[PDB]
């Protein structure tokens, strides 16, 4: 397995070079927002991201290792949790707003144009903040970006009783090795790099949250038909069983 | 399944 | 601030004390399940279960430092993520079920009884497998259990600070107990975040049972105490 | 008047 045997610093690299672009909406304004029309701006983002996540997790060291199965299970759980995490990672610099995208950029009013979206808006703002506090780091988010590709459906790996997956978590552990690593040479105290680490992690609690939130809240938009969903966002939403 | 068929692309 | 000055052992023996009885399902051994009599009994079991855990958070320290107001919300956040985290650990010792109550030892299959039950119950199953997997010690149970009452709600100020605070300690509580038990440092890190990342997990199964359990009280199939409905109404 | 309320003032 090449990823085991990856140092701390050629895993940042990997991610960092795996790392998707930021991509545009197709906001048009010469017209005023509708709830069917902002939900159509997200959507339509949304899934032309997807294809580029995908592209990513195919670089995430130890992803490829997996059977298609696999693989297929893993972004099924933590997709809306990593396109929520790289937006929350991409407005930290704009307190109050969150980057959609570079032509996108939405305050909480704007977000209360979409009925129940405002909730999970207020959610992202404050992880955000949140994020800007603890002053996070890039090499940092992305090593929990993949810590949830490979950690949001592990424990779902049911055989029904779980399976051991060892490899996965050789991977986790060597990404755990990776932040602390990071936070040494940031020069943090012993102490104040398994509380740091500590903070991260229980922020991907809430990140979790978010995402459960909000996959019912796309899944109640799909039922009352305020915008038609591509076929793979249809099947990534299928995969989580909403009613 | 999609997602199946763009992970082997 | 008292608990900014506990030890870590001292962390520990609080928590410990603080421990909350093990409830008693009201169930009948000789009389067979329902969807409505097993929903009947999951409900009157958590019920009763959360006056306890109402006496067990004002034993976690720092929660009494708390405004009212903010602990009401953390414990409308938590309540089921430590029920859950509580069951967990009742099964460890019971591959393939779930002990509910020492009189109430629920097979994967007896879940199917509940409509929609049977995909958390699955859940529930594989945290116990990976503690067990872990050999999670009941000194680290108990500081996850206080992680989650006062990280759950933190994100829905000088409040906000101590929380944070509080949470640093119990991260040092939980390394201290690793590196009392002989575990590297690289070990105690990766431990540490073994353990964190399942309460990502146990988030997930909350959020999950929380709609399970409005789908149960809008089909009518149980009555809801009115604690409970109110704790199941601040999902909402 | 939560019932939440009560029980936390009262243990
Ligand atoms: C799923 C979603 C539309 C797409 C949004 C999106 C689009 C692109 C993106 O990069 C990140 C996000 C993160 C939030 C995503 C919204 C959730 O808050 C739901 O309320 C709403 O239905
Ligand atoms: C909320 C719940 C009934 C009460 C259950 C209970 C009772 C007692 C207990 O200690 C722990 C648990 C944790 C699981 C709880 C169930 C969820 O999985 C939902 O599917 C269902 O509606
Ligand atoms: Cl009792």
């Amino acid at each position: 397995s090449l990823a085991l045997s990856l140092t701390a610093d050629q895993m940042v690299s990997a991610l960092l070079d795996a790392e998707p672009p930021i991509l545009y909406s197709e906001y048009d304004p010469t017209r005023p927002f509708s709830e069917a029309s902002m939900m159509g701006l997200l959507t339509n983002l949304a899934d032309r991201e997807l294809v580029h996540m995908i592209n990513w997790a195919k670089r995430v060291p130890g992803f490829v290792d997996l059977t298609l199965h696999d693989q297929v299970h893993l972004l099924e759980c933590a997709w809306l949790e990593i396109l929520m995490i790289g937006l929350v990672w991409r407005s930290m610099e704009h307190p109050g707003k969150l980057l959609f995208a570079p032509n996108l950029l939405l305050d909480r009013n704007q977000g209360k144009c979409v009925e129940g979206m405002v909730e999970i808006f207020d959610m992202l703002l404050a992880t955000s903040s949140r994020f800007r506090m603890m002053n996070l780091q890039g090499e940092e988010f992305v090593c929990l970006k993949s810590i949830i590709l490979l950690n949001s459906g592990v424990y779902t790996f049911l055989s029904k009783s779980l399976e051991e997956k060892d490899h996965i978590h050789r991977v986790l552990d060597k990404i755990t090795d990776t932040l602390i690593h990071l936070m040494a040479k940031a020069g943090l105290t012993l102490q104040q790099q398994h509380q740091r680490l500590a903070q991260l992690l229980l922020i991907l609690s809430h990140i979790r949250h978010m995402s459960n939130k909000g996959m019912e809240h796309l899944y109640s938009m799909k039922c009352k038909n305020v915008v038609p969903l591509s076929d793979l966002l249809l099947e990534m939403l299928d995969a989580h069983r909403l009613h | 399944k999609i997602l199946h068929r763009l992970l082997q692309d």
